């Protein structure tokens, strides 16, 4: 039984990852319901890597991550190998359409270590914390990426351009009171055109907040009030000195205890 | 100790339950005491609830005289100020609760029933009246606990009020101190219709060891936001209502002056002054602030 | 049979019923003992408002229960 | 690394739990509950907490997942805006048995946090501690392990009257 399920398996992956991957899904979804769910003696290590290669190649990114991210903690699997799940786990989840799970995904990425040595470590980083991805890194990383993830729309705007362009908006909504149409072409490396018709795409949408003057040719993002920015300062001053006492305390602890006593009484 | 209170006699309430000597007296119940995490959850809750209205219960015990409340949860309605209880959804909500938490080690059980009266004063309407009624008639103590989360954040004082409802028909005998409450003019004429059919218990507030040293822990990182609070932002659509209302009474009492209960300039003037003080004293906390702050030019 | 039946303030009223009894015959069984009307008056067994009709052995006699009872307010 | 946001409900609502289960038990003892909140890309904010049913077994402490699910249905009827955040515990620095417990967890939520607060201490500061689940590699071990997190104390007017008025309990208005 398992040697006939190993010799099918790799004849099958060879040839019908050849280039005809349709009937490849159809039969691993056929055969999967009476695989057997419990053969060991290390044929686990091969069908979890068969279903996250099949879930990538069939354009869902998101579970795909989520299986590689599972199998790179397993202890049996050789280091180079947990290393390269980890490399596809962090590629698929980049990839993958924004959402709640890929922000939980993309933090515990960044939460793990191994993830420090990659090539893609640097996007993680700026997708994760919000910066602005610049054009030179997404050509990067377009290199590197496998020629089948690149999935393009017909008439244009490849999926990943798209994310990064909206990413590098929305990131620039933190940065900036007011910025010109100019300048925004000169930061998303678009025409002022596509610019303008992108931030009031997504001011329509509701994911980003701002309005747009058309006649100066400014988009204005939050106000940002003086009172309430007063408060803030002020609270920030406060947590300040609170920290600083701290640091005071925990540093001549016996001078400051000392200071302490003689103050009630002074 | 302290902590004594904290200690659920259950010998001691079933004797007290079974030998009730609240039905002789009227006035027996008197003093109303309440842990700080059943206010503070009170309190959070009737905030959170908004302009709405929001209602929970109460679970407690009774020491002789006085009436003890430990903690307080609340249950869903979709609030809403709706008709009245619910559409059995809080009616099963109760029961499962308290099954779930008698499991736990909340053993104490209901001894009243919360809610919000947001803007318009702490008392007893006359469906709260009838309600109270039903519920001493038949389950008894209970008391009602009524929370007022917009003028607690406009006054600087929380704004709660223990009552407890008079039999039918019993009439009681004057002792009537009335402390003046604004009410505005379409909430007048329920609270005086429904005035002495209930009294206030006296109110105080009580908590643990442990409470103590971790509010005094807690103290030395809170004082920031005292400092930090600008309550003259925070409350300015409850002014406006207020400046509304006061017009719309000094509109009455002129008529009344041109025409030919008593004295409603005076209770115009009282609420003018009222919402003029609390104005001046969030002006007031901003000066403090801007001369602490802004002026120590390094 | 006799079923304890407990209110959500803490009191238990021991209350004598038979197995052949309907919701509507507990709810007068009630009435009579405590003086609740028949109308503000909501059982709840096991995390279950009873639709009063459905007799009672179906829902679940199984002897010493005890059915939830809150109080209502009819309209007024 | 995520800001921490902390209410002070939370904390009293632990305090109470364990000076509940102290009065009742004779003795002191350890309390497990969970916490509820609200997490905003990376901001996370913890509003409310109730408490857990654990059973204890040989030496491990099992959790009642039935329980929890009818407690989150339950909390679900009333705050709709509100999710799970992590579990809380009474006592010093972390033990195995917390490992043992956060594992537990960590099979509900994707990366549960966890407080831990010491009702008997001699220090000046609160004793309120927050750590968060990294899981690491050692000598070829694959071992998770605890990363201390900064946490402040979040600002609400009606907080702020409530929490003054009960650590206070104390002629004019100016005054
Ligand atoms: C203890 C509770 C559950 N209860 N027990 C019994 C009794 F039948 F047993 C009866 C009840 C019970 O829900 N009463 C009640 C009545 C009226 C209101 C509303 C009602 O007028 C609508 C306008 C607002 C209002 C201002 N003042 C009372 N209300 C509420 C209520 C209060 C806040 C939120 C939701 C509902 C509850
Ligand atoms: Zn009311």
């Amino acid at each position: 039984v398992d040697y006939k399920l190993e010799t099918y398996l790799k004849i099958a992956r060879l040839y019908l990852e050849d280039d005809d991957p349709v009937q490849a899904e159809a039969y691993i979804n056929r055969a999967s319901l009476l695989q057997n769910e419990s053969t060991n003696e290390q044929l686990q290590i091969h069908y979890k890597v068969c279903y996250a290669r099949v879930l990538d190649y069939r354009r869902k990114f998101i579970e795909a991550a989520q299986r590689y991210n599972e199998l790179s903690y397993k202890t049996i699997v050789h280091e180079s190998e947990r290393l390269e799940a980890l490399k596809h786990a962090l590629h698929c989840t980049i990839l993958a359409s924004a959402g709640q799970q890929r922000s939980r995904m993309l933090a515990t990425l960044f939460k793990d270590e191994r993830c420090q040595q990659l090539a893609a470590y640097g996007i993680l980083e700026k997708m994760y914390l919000d910066r602005i991805i610049r054009g030179n890194q997404l050509q990067e990383f377009a290199a590197m990426l496998m020629p089948h993830q690149k999935a393009t729309t017909a008439d244009g705007s490849s999926i990943l351009d798209r994310a990064v362009i909206e990413h590098n908006l929305l990131s620039a909504s933190k940065l900036y009171n007011n910025i010109t149409f100019e300048e925004l072409g000169a930061l998303l490396e678009i025409p002022a055109a596509k610019a303008e018709k992108i931030a009031s795409q997504m001011i329509t949408e509701g994911r980003m907040n701002g309005f747009i003057d058309q006649i100066d040719g400014i988009v204005h993002f939050e106000t940002r009030e003086a009172l309430p920015t007063w408060d803030k300062q002020i609270q920030s001053l406060c947590f300040q000195v609170n920290n600083l006492l701290e640091k005071i305390s925990q540093t001549a602890p016996e001078w400051t205890a000392q200071a302490m006593e003689a103050q009630m009484a002074q | 100790s302290i902590d004594e209170i904290y200690k659920y006699d259950k010998k001691q309430q079933q004797e007290i339950l079974a030998a009730k000597p609240w039905t002789k007296d009227h006035h027996y119940f008197k003093y109303c005491k309440i842990s700080a995490l059943a206010l503070l959850k009170m309190v959070m809750h009737a905030r959170s609830g908004g302009n709405l209205e929001v209602m929970g219960l109460m679970l407690g015990k009774v020491d002789g005289e006085t009436m003890i409340i430990m903690d307080s949860f609340a249950l869903p309605v979709e609030g809403t100020e709706t008709r009245v209880n619910a559409q059995a959804a809080a009616y099963e909500y109760m029961a499962a609760y308290i099954e779930n938490a008698k499991q736990v080690g909340r053993l104490e059980n209901a001894i009243g029933w919360y809610h919000s009266h947001p803007g318009y004063g702490c008392w007893l309407s006359g469906i709260d009246v009838s309600t109270q009624m039903l519920n001493q008639q038949f389950q008894e103590p209970f008391v009602a606990v009524v929370i007022d989360p917009t003028r607690t954040i406009s006054a600087g004082k929380v704004n709660l009020g223990a009552f407890r409802t008079y039999p039918k028909g019993y009439k009681p005998p004057d002792e009537g101190p009335s402390e003046y409450q604004t009410i505005p003019l379409n909430k007048i004429e329920d609270f005086g219709v429904h005035c002495k059919q209930y009294y206030a218990l006296e109110v105080s507030y009580f908590k643990s060891s442990l409470d103590r040293k971790l509010l005094e822990l807690l103290w030395n990182k809170y004082w920031v936001n005292t400092l930090s609070s600008s309550s003259l932002l925070t409350n300015a659509d409850y002014t406006t209502g207020q400046v509304f209302d006061l017009s719309e009474k000094l509109e009455q009492s002129e008529a009344q002056l041109g025409r030919g209960s008593e004295d409603k300039l005076a209770k115009a003037t009282r609420d003018s002054c009222k919402t003029t003080i609390e104005a001046i004293h969030g002006l007031m906390s901003q000066v403090i602030k801007d001369k602490l702050f802004n002026q120590i030019n390094i | 049979m006799l079923i304890k039946v407990k209110t959500l303030t803490g009191k238990e009223i021991e209350i004598d019923i038979e197995p052949t009894d309907k919701v509507e015959r507990i709810k007068e069984r009630v009435e009579e003992k405590e003086g609740i009307p028949p109308q503000q008056q909501r059982l709840i067994y096991s995390g279950k408002q009873m639709n009063d009709e459905k007799t009672a052995a179906d829902y679940k006699i199984l002897g010493g229960s005890v059915l939830h009872l809150v109080l209502a307010l009819r309209g007024g | 690394s995520v800001s921490v946001a902390l209410h002070p409900l939370v904390i009293l609502n632990i305090s109470d739990h364990w000076i509940r289960m102290r009065s009742q038990e004779g003795r002191p003892v350890q309390v497990i509950g969970a916490l509820i909140g609200k997490q905003e890309g990376r901001n996370i904010e913890v509003m409310n907490s109730f408490e857990l049913l654990s059973h204890t077994v040989e030496e491990k402490i099992i959790i009642d997942k039935e329980y929890y699910y009818t407690k989150e249905e339950q909390f679900k009827q009333v705050f709709k805006e509100l999710e799970f955040l992590g579990w809380y515990t009474t006592g010093g620095p972390p033990d195995p048995s917390d490992i043992h417990v956060h594992k537990q967890v960590c099979e509900i939520i994707e990366s549960p946090l966890f407080l831990k607060l010491n009702p008997m201490t001699k220090h000046t500061d609160l004793p309120v501690s927050v750590f968060e689940s990294v899981i690491d590699i050692i000598n070829g071990e694959a071992t998770m392990l605890f990363a201390e997190l900064t946490y402040t104390l979040a600002t609400e007017e009606a907080e702020r009257i409530g929490v003054d008025h009960v650590a206070r309990m104390t002629n004019s208005t100016v005054a």
